[PDB]
């Protein structure tokens, strides 16, 4: 569940043409004079997943994800990712014999399962080897710009955040649905009697 | 669950912000179940809330609460949005020290807001830049 290398390309206003390595589990800082080449792969993950809370990624057409859609040299939405499974806990049943994987995605008509024409699901596997569950904001993606939103928060939202470990509202809604269903079905049982 | 979060709040606020720990005390004479507040402290002195804190020391308690929420579902990847403007470089170095001595197993990176900052970690991504994505029939007789 540890990223090894990230060699991606195909985006408009940032800085390609090298690979990053040595993704140690603890410390890989960010310091430079040009911000165009510091942490933009996170921005790439933003359009990979499609987080709609920030406007810097959502536009009229998605083709802004490519390097100027082709009028600058790169037409295909190229992204190459080599991911190795350091641990066996993030590997589901049937994926034990595939710790290392290399996925390329585009030629922006369709994606590539390891180089075979297929739908956009490939990118999911392209991030599957590091347990990056794209359903929830958790699983190494980020907590996000909520850093600047959680200021001046009352007690009720804090209690909600603390109960989010149990989600008592979810079970309460499920129990309310169960109660309505059981009322209707007990009326049906009375009709049957 | 509330006992665990209350016992965690103290150490979480104590380790990151030095000499200032708090407790998940209810708001106004109630129980933690139906109400809870925070008594933020400014280092050595003991004040009521984080309103008197600076911007950097406020982002510190913000990220401490973020880590308290994320510790239920951990993940070895952290991102900080270069909020060392109001804070000091030495305070951020101490924060990184506390991270590597408490948050072992968490890749810490920074998004570039103000260039030329956050050199507190051992490894750092340098600046090499070109075009697109960041990088370093007798029956009756018998019967009757």
């Amino acid at each position: 569940m540890k990223v090894e290398e990230l060699i991606i390309d195909g985006f408009k206003s940032y800085a390609t043409r090298t690979v990053i390595t040595d993704w140690d589990p603890q410390f890989n800082a960010i310091t430079g004079l040009n911000g165009s080449g510091k942490s933009n792969i996170l921005d790439a993950i933003c359009f990979v997943l499609g987080i709609a809370s920030m406007s810097t990624v959502r536009a009229s057409s998605l083709q802004d994800l490519i390097y100027k859609r082709g009028q600058a040299g790169v037409t295909k939405a190229s992204v190459t990712i080599v991911f190795d499974n350091t641990d066996k806990s993030n590997s589901p049943i049937g994926f034990t014999n595939s710790p290392q994987i290399s996925v390329t995605r585009q030629g922006t008509s369709k994606y590539l399962i390891n180089g075979h024409r297929a739908p956009q699901q490939s990118v999911l596997q392209l991030f599957q080897s590091v347990q990056l569950n794209i359903n929830n904001p958790n699983f190494l993606i980020m907590q996000g710009k909520i850093t600047k939103v959680l200021n001046m928060k009352p007690s009720e939202i804090l209690s909600l955040i603390e109960e989010a470990a149990g989600t008592k509202m979810f079970e309460d809604r499920r129990e309310k649905a169960e109660r309505t269903m059981s009322k209707k079905e007990t009326k049906l049982q009375e009709n049957r009697t | 669950t509330w006992e665990k979060v209350t016992l965690d709040f103290g150490n979480i606020f104590a380790d990151l912000l030095p000499n200032s720990f708090a407790k998940l005390v209810p708001c106004e004479g109630k129980d933690v179940t139906q109400g809870l507040e925070v008594k933020v402290k400014l280092g050595n002195i003991w004040k009521e809330s984080l309103i008197e804190l600076s911007g950097g020391q406020r982002s510190l308690i913000a990220l401490s609460l973020i880590m308290a929420l994320l510790q239920f579902r951990p993940a070895p990847m952290y991102i900080l949005d270069e909020v060392d403007a109001a804070l000091d470089l030495s305070h951020t170095q101490n924060i990184g020290h506390l991270i590597k001595t408490r948050f072992k197993g968490s890749q810490f990176i920074v998004v570039s807001l103000k260039e030329g900052m956050f050199a507190n970690a051992n490894r750092v991504f340098r600046t090499r830049f070109q075009d697109g994505t960041s990088v370093v029939x007798x029956x009756x007789x018998x019967x009757x």
